[PDB]
């Protein structure tokens, strides 16, 4: 049912925003999920500007899984104790947010979580901050069903095509 | 966790109990003790 094009495209220029380096990529949506990539970039000052005159809306930061050995809720899981739930995930070290803007439009940042002028900016113009939760096969929850749904089958010629991961209902 | 480690914190938990006895600060030669037992075992019948 879905398309299954195939033609030869040159990738666009290399460019340099300074901020964020690269970029050619000459397709509107990317592989594996297929949502629209974020072509655009917002830089340090646009944002910080952005947020101080109202234009930008919302700044969403990515966020990344935390260690286990990391959290200090529980005694550490080298002593014998209970397995304990996953810790709450961490910001990202590397910075890379959304910034949703009064347009609807939505740009990439590079942007430190802890920096100064930008988290004052943050807290007194009232730009709703968030945290993009994280995918399911980066959860640390979801990391067997990603390693199961990868080492073994799908459909095995069972039925038909129409569920999802039906491990419950085999195949 | 290994079994040489579950030894290991069972050995420490061990050692946590028979602390939590609170009879390691007891020594008979301690001046408290003198002044109780040693004062009244000292006058005996002599």
């Amino acid at each position: 049912l879905p398309a299954r094009a195939t033609a030869v495209v040159a990738p666009l220029p290399e460019k340099n925003y300074g901020s964020l380096r690269g970029g050619r990529w000459p397709f509107l949506y990317d592989n594996v999920y297929g949502l629209p990539v974020v072509r655009q970039v917002a830089s340090y000052g646009e944002v910080l500007e952005g947020i101080r005159t109202g234009r930008i809306s919302q700044v969403l930061w990515f966020q990344a899984p935390r260690a286990v050995t990391a959290s200090a809720a529980a005694p550490p899981p080298g002593l014998g104790g209970p397995q304990q739930p996953q810790p709450p995930p961490l910001a990202s070290p590397d910075g890379r947010c959304l910034v949703r803007f009064a347009n609807g439009q939505v740009k990439q940042a590079v942007i430190p979580p802890g920096e100064p002028r930008i988290s004052q900016a943050l807290q007194q113009y009232g730009t709703a901050v968030s945290y993009i939760p994280l995918e399911p096969r980066y959860m640390p929850e979801l990391a067997a069903m990603r390693a199961r749904g990868a080492q073994e089958a799908v459909l095995g010629e069972v039925d038909t095509g129409a569920v999802a991961t039906p491990v419950e209902l085999p195949e | 966790i290994p079994t040489a480690s579950k030894n290991q914190i069972a050995l420490i938990r061990l050692n946590w109990a028979l602390n939590k006895t609170n009879i390691n600060t007891f020594t008979d030669y301690s001046k408290r003790n003198n002044l109780w037992t040693t004062q009244k075992l000292r006058n005996q019948s002599k």
